[PDB]
């Protein structure tokens, strides 16, 4: 199968530069466009450009010539884009999608920014009598971290039923939290295994807390 | 640019209905090639975009059957047969024709169904936050619809104003409900001078409020 494998989440200060990275597999990279796209809310989905990596051949939108540099190396079959002169209106998520769109990678979260990273503290929501009929609730709580994003999981991604994770949410003061839960039955109460996974990549922070009854 | 107008913004739907988003280019797509570069992509939230059409009316492998594609020159239509539960998300239209290539600005479709009383559950603070300085109380609201709801705090039989947050999840890409979590927030002096904590919900489902409670010590 076609895979567009993009580099980690970055935090950098105003005036740098990045270079964000789209591993390739499963076709003959030298053969298909590379395309670079933007995403961000107010402005939409925006086409950066594009690369030929059999030739270097590239087409920019021209509201991006000036920011992103297109690069590739057949070598290891990866695409780079560069974004320099870095300011606030860039934050954003980046996408690599090949040919007219047809596989994209899973994107790569820029924020622009003069804060440092701060990592989540993970609470356990812990089920008790007071968390109905025959269903009880448990959940992990992520707290005060910056920036985005955040990765969260339930037994490494073998729970997915009746898991439930809420958006991230910016608050005033100017981290993030956000929370996971699972919905289960009440005999599933202190008997099954729940570890909520937490990975806080900028931060170095990953968590694997075990939600047991208080 | 080639703008990209996509009609309607929100399109909401009854389970096993027909749904239809349309799309219009401010210049010809048709390419001095023969084809026309029309795709269309759904974006689930938290995830990459995903072709589901091509070529204005090929299918993408695994895309389902109820989804067609149609039209030519600036105007074009992506239909669904019947939605189903999954096929929730933002969908955009996208030309390749032109320099530079340009998207819609997306068109979220959102299911439509019956009422749904929510199930609701309360979480005192967890010893590891509060040996760590702080307290969060939090309320939860399971798998209900509409969206809307009304969530009280009272501390000590006190109205609460002003000290909490609600956020709400993406609709359910299986039943098409929601769910919605509140947090209050307060001091740990502040909640270890304190005894009982109760979230009220009200909600069109509910004949009556429910209402979760802890007393704290009391466990
Ligand atoms: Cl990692
Ligand atoms: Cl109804």
């Amino acid at each position: 199968e076609v895979q567009l494998q993009q580099s980690g989440p970055e935090l950098v200060k105003p005036g740098a530069s990045v270079k964000i990275s789209c591993k390739t597999s499963g076709y003959t990279f030298s053969n298909s466009w590379m395309n670079w796209v933007k995403q961000r809310p107010g402005q939409g989905l925006e086409w950066i450009g594009r690369i030929y990596p059999g030739d270097g051949d590239t087409n920019y939108n021209g509201k991006f010539k000036d920011k992103a540099t297109l690069t590739t190396d057949k070598s290891s079959s990866t695409a780079y884009m560069r974004l320099s002169s870095l300011t606030s209106v860039d934050s954003a998520v980046y996408f690599c999608a090949r040919s007219l769109f047809d596989y994209w990678g899973q994107g790569t979260t820029l924020t622009v920014s003069s804060a440092s990273t701060k990592g989540p503290s993970v609470f356990p929501l812990a089920p008790s009598s007071k968390s109905s009929g025959g269903t009880a609730a448990l959940g992990c709580l992520v707290k005060d971290y910056f920036p985005e994003p955040v990765t969260v999981s339930w037994n490494s991604g073998a729970l997915t039923s009746g898991v439930h994770t809420f958006p991230a949410v910016l608050q005033s003061s100017g981290l993030y939290s956000l929370s996971s839960v699972v919905t289960v039955p009440s005999s599933s109460l202190g008997t099954q295994t729940y570890i909520c996974n937490v990975n806080h990549k900028p931060s170095n922070t990953k968590v694997d807390k075990r939600v047991e009854p208080k | 640019d080639v703008v990209m107008t996509q009609t309607p913004l929100t399109l909401s739907v009854t389970i096993g209905q027909p749904a239809s988003i349309s799309c219009k280019s401010s210049q010809s797509l048709l390419d001095s090639d023969g084809k026309t570069y029309l795709i269309w992509l759904l974006q689930r939230p938290g995830q990459s975009p995903k072709r589901l059409i091509y070529l204005v009316s090929k299918l993408d492998s695994g895309v389902p059957d109820r989804f067609t594609g149609s039209g030519s020159g600036t105007d074009f239509t992506l239909k669904i047969s019947r939605v189903e539960a999954e096929d929730l998300g933002v969908y955009y239209c996208c030309q390749g024709t032109h320099f530079p290539f340009t998207f819609g600005v997306g068109t979220k479709l959102e299911l439509k169904r019956t009422v749904a009383a929510p199930s609701v559950f309360i979480f005192p603070p967890s010893d590891e936050q509060l040996k760590s300085g702080t307290a969060s109380v939090v309320c939860l609201l399971n798998n209900f619809y509409p969206r809307e709801a009304k969530v009280q705090w009272k501390v000590d039989n006190a109205l609460q104003s002003g000290n909490s947050q609600e956020s709400v999840t993406e609709q359910d890409s299986k039943d098409s409900t929601y769910s919605l979590s509140s947090t209050l927030t307060l001091s740990k002096a502040d909640y270890e001078k304190h005894k009982v904590y109760a979230c009220e919900v009200t909600h069109q489902g509910l004949s009556s409020p429910v209402t979760k409670s802890f007393n704290r010590g009391e466990c």
